[PDB]
């Protein structure tokens, strides 16, 4: 299965040798270090995991976990906007096209957009999407709800409209648990095991995978 | 004095990074020759353009007419900035501290001086640098928080955790928005120390959780500092509450694995089969969605009915969404529990599949027969892996996952080209994915197909280093093919053939062998790169405020060398190195080839930084000990025999080969260890290979065909 955690600097060579770069390696080597260790609370990566129960790809963490995906991300640092509100930016959000389906790219983004408001106060988020895919259109302005404000023309190095879109960051409505249904949720307080020793006959139907002999 | 004048001139010009000019001045000043320091600043002046043969010259110059050891505070500097840009950093640090010692006032030399140590590892030399610096300039906190920081990478971390408390106090009042970030930081960093210090005591443990209570409001990393509030729970036997905090983590993260496992052990279940069923759906309640409810019992269920109908249930609605990736998903059960639960996914999806209409359900139709494909791939039944990966390419074939998965069962059977082929077949399907154009660089390199390689990836027309090892292996495979080729190939009319090609194939060999050797040495000099990569970050990261995570850096780069790309190099690279010593009584690598200390060859570019920086129980000994082996130390390869043993049991058929090739001085592997020092230890040697032949029947096509090439040549 898929796990989804925090970056840290011992994934970033996993990154690197997950894509093709058009820079060199080792200038991408230390563009990752320059994102991991200055916001070092805003990134996530996907990856696979074993648990519990010999030509080395360079993708591999651990044995039995590859980096299928992260999400790595920033604060505005840019002198020449000092005085522009705290913002954030998504420098690089990438998915194995193999992992598609498993809502992956999803996770990673609310991950980052949550850490983004609670650990930087960050106030909004903005980005470009190519005008060609509509599953990157779909995932930001339907399943994300960013606003799509304007449609940058040529916006892109070879000549590709792009579509602005920006999204106002608000902790309570950033809370991870508000998208765990598509609605109970833990009160952090009561037993959770408190179900196995409830005695009316409803529950000993219900819950009879649980009773042993 | 005039000269001192024009000097000085030029030394405001470097620093205003107009080398030109500055070159003008001191052309003028040499035109007139003994002058050490414009001679120094001339040498730094033609770096900075780019001359750099010609600024060494220069640099040695200055130091030479530097007799007396005693050259002015300037000159000094000036060696020191260009000792640092050539990465001389011990001489460098000589020079800076040259320039203090002859009564410089520049107290940013001791900032240089503080990164350049903690560079080389110097670090109780840079907390000197960073104490002086700090109380030059006891105003910036970034001073504090690398005092502390230098401080606790000493060992002093009550030192560091009472500088953290001093600049706190400083800064009660006056804390910015601005600064706010780094204040959350050093918080949690002092949070760290105090930690550790703790170890094991309940007393200290406790108040660790009462400053981590106390900073809580003012610390940003929530998922840090909740964390840390459960781990010291756990080592104070307060177990409910660290449960109650696990929940909060999988509440903020229930993606992630490992919080479901710490909630277990919490609650004292971790061997609870039915309680642990219990919490899992409940959990499955919350988070519906999420894959640890549903994944976590697969890995514990032992009631046959039970287990297929929660399999049933997680694989299932995969295949209906037609996820490429579900075969991948439950490929830990395959691997960790294969007798109980491949007979029941077995036969869920070969169910599920008779059940489809492949014109009314065509994604779930193609999808499932995607799986089977791994299922009987995985199981080793090639025939049945063949059949159903066809019916979904006959079915859909522009999914390009069609082609990985056929290519992979190509690539087991042994047959490379092909292999390589059916990728590329997969990769026109769409030229643009970056993705499957590296996986089809990869797979032309494992069948040697070196050009089609090179091509395909020039499509994206820099080295990468992935692509530089496995370009260093297609090199050593072909530097064997030649070379048998050439054994194989040892009247007067025809005796003109063998001549000339004889005199071709020696060349190819020498051509291949060099280049195997000069690839893979390319791989430790991107590490070695990676390792310098933190010079800028001893100081950034300070400025920054992110303690914690410049600790971090700092355990990777003392890991670097251990790294799996490196170490795949290291190994590979040392079959060369070995054989060149034993056999032994630049754009090609010629110069590689024929060294005078292959041993030391290797020891130097491969084989001590990896040393230095490997755990021990991660060691591979038998590389230990083939290496002292041919170092004339058998201390060593007693040493490793023994830590051999002593991890692996004396049962292993390679602990029984290795003993014996000291001694004189079925088990494939153990087999195969005896062949390669057949010529020291005397054996059958044409009934060892006829056993290490018998023994490869079982083994798939692509071993048994590996092993009949490159390692029993
Ligand atoms: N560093 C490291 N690498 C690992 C580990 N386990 C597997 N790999 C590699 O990842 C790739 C996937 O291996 P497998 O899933 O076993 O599948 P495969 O060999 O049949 O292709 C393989 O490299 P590949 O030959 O490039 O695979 P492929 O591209 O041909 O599919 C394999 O060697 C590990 O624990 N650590």
């Amino acid at each position: 299965p898929i796990n989804i955690r925090r970056a840290t600097i011992n994934d970033i060579i996993c990154m690197q040798n997950a894509n093709l770069h058009n820079l060199p390696e080792n200038y991408m080597m230390k563009y990752y270090m320059y994102h991991i260790l200055s916001w070092p609370e805003a990134s996530f990566v996907a990856t696979t995991t074993t648990l519990d129960c010999i030509k080395l790809d360079p993708t591999y963490l651990a044995p039995g976990e590859k980096l299928v995906g992260y999400v790595l991300v920033k604060m505005n640092d840019d002198p020449d906007q000092q005085n522009e509100p705290p913002n954030g930016h998504i420098t690089s959000l990438s998915v194995m096209r193999t992992y598609r389906r498993m809502g992956i790219a999803e996770n990673l983004m609310r991950q980052a957009l949550f850490a983004l408001r609670e650990v930087h106060q960050a106030e909004y988020v903005s980005l470009h999407v190519r005008q060609s895919n509509r599953a990157a259109l779909h995932l930001y302005r339907d399943t994300l709800a960013f606003e799509v404000l304007s449609i940058e023309k040529s916006y892109y190095q070879d000549g590709e409209d792009a579509y602005a879109m920006k999204k106002v960051l608000k902790l309570e409505e950033l809370q991870i648990s508000n998208f765990t249904h598509r609605k109970l949720e833990d009160d952090l307080e009561s037993d959770l095991l408190e179900d196995i020793i409830k005695q009316g006959v409803n529950d000993i139907i219900v819950e009879q995978k649980l009773i042993s002999e | 004095k005039k000269e001192n004048d024009q000097f000085l001139e030029a030394l405001k010009l470097y620093e205003g990074k107009q080398y030109k000019k500055s070159l003008k001045l001191l052309d003028a000043i040499l035109k007139k020759g003994s002058h050490v320091d414009s001679l120094a600043l001339k040498g730094l002046d033609l770096y900075s353009v780019g001359e750099k043969d010609d600024a060494a010259s220069y640099v040695a110059n200055a130091i030479r007419k530097i007799e007396g050891a005693s050259a002015s505070p300037i000159c000094c500097h000036v060696l020191g900035i260009y000792m640092r840009n050539t990465k001389e950093y011990k001489e460098s640090i000589k020079w800076f501290t040259a320039a203090l010692n002859n009564g410089s006032t520049n107290k940013q030399i001791y900032r240089d001086l503080a990164t350049l140590q903690s560079q080389i590892g110097d670090f109780k030399n840079a907390l000197v640098s960073r104490k002086k610096y700090w109380e030059a300039f006891l105003g910036y906190r970034a001073n504090w928080t690398s005092l502390a920081v230098a401080q606790d990478v000493n060992g002093e971390r009550q030192q560091a955790i009472n500088t953290l408390s001093q600049f706190e106090k400083l800064a009660e009042g006056k804390i910015s928005d601005s600064e706010k970030y780094e204040h959350s930081e050093c918080l949690m960093y002092k949070n760290d120390i105090m930690y550790k210090a703790a170890s094991d005591n309940q007393d200290k443990l406790q108040n660790v959780l009462k400053h981590l209570n106390d900073i809580e409001p003012c610390v940003f990393d929530k998922f840090g500092l909740l964390e840390r509030k459960a781990t010291i729970y756990m080592k104070l036997g307060q177990l409910k509450d660290a449960s109650i905090v696990y929940r909060t983590l999988i509440k903020r993260n229930p993606d992630n694995f490992k919080y479901y496992k710490l909630l277990e052990v919490s609650l004292g279940i971790q061997g609870d089969n039915k309680l642990k069923k219990a919490l899992y759906g409940k959990l499955e309640q919350f988070y519906p969605r999420c894959e640890p409810p549903k994944f976590i019992p697969l890995t514990f269920l032992q009631d046959k009915e039970e287990l297929s109908k929660k399999l049933r249930e997680y694989v299932l609605p995969q295949l209906e969404r037609g996820v490429p990736a579900t075969f991948s998903n439950v490929k830990p059960l395959y691997q960790r529990r294969k007798s109980k639960v491949s007979p029941l996914l077995e036969k869920i999806v070969l169910d599920y599949l008779s059940g489809l209409d492949p014109t009314q359900d065509p994604i779930p139709f193609i999808w499932t027969n995607y799986y089977l494909s791994q299922h009987f791939l995985f199981l080793k039944d090639f025939p049945k892996a063949q059949e159903y990966i066809d019916a979904a390419l006959d079915h859909t074939p522009t999914l390009v996952e069609f082609y990985i998965l056929k290519a992979r069962i190509l690539k087991h059977l042994g047959l490379m080209d092909t292999a390589a082929g059916i990728l590329e077949e997969g990769r026109q399907l769409d030229l643009q994915d970056r993705f499957i154009n590296c996986k089809t660089v990869k797979y032309f390199l494992r069948a040697n197909n070196i050009d089609k390689a090179v091509e395909v990836a020039s499509l994206f027309t820099v080295e990468a280093s992935w692509f530089i090892v496995e370009q260093a292996e297609a090199y050593y495979r072909l530097y064997l093919d030649r070379k048998k080729k050439l054994d194989d190939l040892a009247e007067s009319d025809k005796s003109e053939q063998i001549a000339n090609d004889i005199k071709e194939n020696q060349w190819l060999v020498r051509k291949y062998k060099g280049l195997a050797l000069k690839r893979f040495n390319a791989i430790p000099k991107f590490y070695k790169q990676f390792e310098d990569d933190q010079l800028d970050f001893h100081s950034y990261c300070m400025r920054k405020g992110t303690p914690r995570a410049y600790l971090e850096m700092l355990e990777w780069g003392k890991a670097l060398y251990t790294k799996p790309m490196y170490v795949r190099a290291m190994k590979e690279a040392s079959k060369l190195y070995f054989q060149m010593h034993d056999d032994r009584l630049d754009v090609f690598g010629e110069k590689l080839i024929e060294t005078s200390t292959p041993m030391e060859d290797f020891a130097t570019e491969f084989y001590n930084n990896y040393s230095m920086q490997v755990r021990e129980d991660e060691r591979d000994y038998i590389l230990d000990f083939e290496f002292n082996y041919r170092i004339g130390k058998l201390a060593l390869c007693f040493a490793s025999l023994n830590k051999f043993a002593k991890r692996f049991g004396t049962t292993s058929g390679l602990f029984g080969s290795m003993a014996i090739v000291l001694l004189h001085a079925n088990d494939i592997n153990g087999l195969l260890f005896l062949y390669r020092y057949r010529d020291d230890v005397p054996i059958g040697s044409s009934n060892l290979k006829e056993m290490i032949i018998s023994s490869l029947s079982p083994l798939e096509p692509h071993s048994q065909n590996e092993i009949l090439q490159y390692y029993l040549y």
